[PDB]
């Protein structure tokens, strides 16, 4: 599962270029196979590794297909790879029959003539086609130890085995929202209590056979979804003939968020000309919008 | 899905001054914000964005300089200009990049109104009065002079006496000459009877200073 | 980089339907080339998509076509306003993002003779220690021919700067202003200013001087 979080952040890369795949967007898609080339450069030579560009750097040691659909990084390493007595570490080819193919390596070490000539290290001109950097210390900025880490991308056809990551949502609680932990779907208020889970336990359910608490799949193990408020509404009408004014008796609530619904226009029988003056609370309260609580008998 | 620029530039070369990029309704969480540079007949080249995650990218040649920032709930996003240069004065856009499948290219079909950071400081302008009217050539045709230079920002137009005849004309877009100001050279196409009939008034205004001046050519 | 070339010359708009906007490159790609539109005077837009993913926003008369490394851009008939210059942008290196060099696409016109005339400068300027000789070309269609300074039977030029306002809707002809900034001794050095004005639509180049 590629983060890509190690390549957005600690921005210290010289060049970061992709060539068929978006630079940003990357979080989202499904590679088929990636694969990873490593080698160290020295200074300014870094000018070959695009698709198209040729010379000596691009057909004797790393070859390039004309579509290779990937990024490419490269990070200065002028402070490790580097000594103030010689560091002859690295070499390079540079003399070989024709040119490489896409996605060749070769470690031959032999000189080379197209006219046969085994050359024998003295022949006539035969010398080892393996020059070595000239990295130290005291050099310029076009002859430092640059490690290019190729990320080669393919969409071949193959399941995807390496997808970007999966980004989770906030938690929004104390409020009815819909909830999919993991394919725990559903509708509920997710509010904490005082209960215990095990550790192995990863959800939990009530007595009547009902997810009742789950932990947190991201992080923060707590509990989860409390039932929402529901019931059936009422009407309380003194007659036709006497009034035209009625009261709302919903069954059980907690007459606190049927007004936050009702102001934020979340409840289903959402009357058009419906508003609220006063909301009373008792036992099966059933809130009185639009009555007085008067203490006379 | 439209943007709205503001701010622009006064500052001289060498200090700081950051922009703004608005948003609307749009979802502005999972897109991306790039800039665009009109320098009105130059290349526009800038791979300075941020995404929403820590990607912070810069241009080859100005690295580590201008300094990127976003804010989601905002629906702002800002570019501080630090160690501004001479050769950087153009027009800052903001758009909005998109692939349909996952990643085919960037959209960057909605763009924005536009911003530029003129450097350096404004000059009052100053205007050419006594036009030759007629001293070589009198019949035919001629024109008048309402020439004007020394000045930075041109926020200006030349009307003629607010529309009297039908005969059609415009004026001349400025050139920024070697020492650092504008130019322009107004002119008016005279009907079949000019001489001795009413005048022109060029009506130069919206002066840097305030400072208004209106005088017959 | 991705070393994008486009037209050298803008294509005029005329009655036809068939364009030579292109969007040539260096390297090969396969369909990684959008398309743009920059109107003059407002903020650029996108015209063509990568020749499959058209959108809405634009109508169904503008196409799109490409293949290998040869890229044209199939227009229908052209609408008086739907012309500016249309832009380009490459999708196979992200560092370089570059766009392109701009096609403008103009109204063709009658070739109109340049409306020849010279302004000496004021006695007011002369005081400043500046003089500045304005030469008016108008009238024009062919927005192709240069203004030659002669002082004194001799080229001047590097001094001069010039002013291109765009096509007019009312008599599609454009106007060009070329000022020859000058010193006061080097004014008051000379006597002869002519302005050379060399037009296609001009049998002969029509040099206008005056004496100071």
């Amino acid at each position: 599962v590629a983060d890509y979080s190690v390549l957005y952040n600690s921005t210290f890369f010289s060049t970061f270029k992709c060539y068929g795949v978006s630079a940003t967007k990357l979080n989202d898609l499904c590679f088929s196979n990636v694969y990873a080339d490593s080698f160290v450069v020295k200074g300014d030579d870094v000018r070959q590794i695009a698709p198209g560009q040729t010379g000596v750097i691009a057909d004797y040691n790393y070859k390039l297909p004309d579509d290779f659909m990937g990024c490419v990084l490269a990070w200065n390493t002028r402070n490790i790879d580097a000594t103030s007595t010689g560091n002859y570490n690295y070499k390079y080819r540079y003399l070989r029959h024709g040119k490489l193919r896409p996605f060749e390596r070769d470690i031959s070490n032999v000189p080379f003539s197209p006219d046969g000539k085994p050359c024998t290290p003295p022949a006539l001109n035969c010398y080892w086609p393996l020059n070595d950097y000239g990295f130290y210390t005291t050099t310029g900025i076009g002859y430092q130890p640059y490690r290019v880490v190729v990320l080669s991308f393919e969409l071949l056809n193959a399941p995807a085995t390496v997808c970007g990551p999966k980004l989770s949502t906030d938690l929004i609680k104390n409020q009815c929202v819909n909830f999919n932990f993991n394919g725990l779907t559903g509708t509920g208020v997710l509010t904490p209590s005082s209960k215990r889970f095990q550790p192995f336990q990863q959800f939990g359910r009530d007595v009547s056979d009902f997810t009742d608490s789950v932990r947190d799949p991201k992080t923060s193990e707590i509990l989860d979804i409390s039932p929402c408020a529901f019931g059936g509404v009422s009407v309380i009408t003194p007659g036709t003939n006497a009034s035209s004014e009625v009261a709302v008796l919903y069954q059980d609530v907690n007459c606190t968020d049927v007004s936050t619904a009702i102001h934020a226009d979340q409840l289903t029988p959402a009357w058009r000309i419906y508003s609220t003056g006063n909301n009373v609370f008792q036992t099966q309260a059933g809130c009185l919008i639009g009555a007085e609580h008067v203490d006379t008998s | 899905v439209r943007l709205v620029e503001s701010g622009g530039g006064l500052v001289q070369p060498g200090g700081s001054l950051r922009l703004s990029c608005a948003a609307s309704g749009f979802t502005f969480r999972n897109y991306d914000i790039h800039w665009v540079r009109q320098t009105t007949g130059k290349g526009l080249e800038w791979v300075s964005a941020v995404g929403t995650s820590g990607d912070t990218y810069y241009l080859d040649s100005v690295k580590g300089r201008f300094t990127i920032s976003r804010e989601d709930a905002k629906k702002s996003v800002y570019l501080q200009m630090n160690s501004l240069r001479a050769g950087d004065t153009a027009m800052y856009y903001c758009v909005r990049g998109d692939a349909s499948p996952d990643n085919i290219y960037y959209y960057m079909d909605v763009w924005g109104t536009g911003t530029r950071v003129i450097v350096s400081s404004t000059k009052g302008p100053s205007v050419f009065p006594l036009a030759p009217s007629s001293k070589s050539t009198s019949g035919g045709t001629a024109a008048l002079g309402c020439l004007v230079k020394d000045y930075f920002p041109e926020p200006v137009t030349v009307s003629w006496n607010s529309g009297a005849l039908t005969s059609g004309v415009h004026t001349f877009p400025a050139v920024l000459q070697s020492s650092g100001l504008y130019s322009l050279s107004s002119v008016v196409t005279v009907p079949s009877s000019s001489l001795g009939t009413q005048t022109y008034i060029c009506n130069v205004n919206h002066k840097p200073s305030n400072t208004k001046v209106d005088k017959k050519v | 980089d991705i070393q994008v070339t486009q037209s050298p010359s803008p294509l005029s708009a005329s009655v036809g339907d068939r364009v030579t906007i292109t969007c040539r490159a260096s390297q090969t790609i396969g369909k990684y080339l959008n398309w743009y539109h920059q109107i003059p005077g407002k903020a650029p837009k996108l015209l063509i998509s990568a020749a499959s993913t058209l959108h809405s926003g634009v109508p169904s008369r503008f196409s799109g076509r490409g293949s290998g490394t040869d890229f044209t851009l199939t227009i229908s008939s052209l609408q008086p306003e739907d012309f500016g210059t249309y832009y380009c942008q490459q999708s196979y290196s992200s560092p370089p993002w570059t766009f392109g060099q701009g096609t403008k696409v103009e109204i063709k016109r009658t070739v109109a003779a340049p409306s020849v005339f010279i302004f000496p400068p004021s006695d007011e300027q002369l005081k400043s220690g500046t003089a500045s000789v304005v030469c008016l070309l108008n009238n024009f269609y062919p927005r192709e021919a240069k203004v030659q300074w002669k002082v004194d039977n001799a080229l001047q030029s590097g001094n001069s700067q010039e002013s291109v306002t765009e096509q007019d809707s009312k008599d599609s002809t454009y106007s060009l202003s070329s000022t020859l900034t000058l010193s006061k001794a080097d004014y008051e050095k000379h006597k002869v200013y002519a302005c050379e004005v060399t037009h296609q639509g001009l049998s002969s180049p029509v040099t206008k001087s005056f004496n100071r």
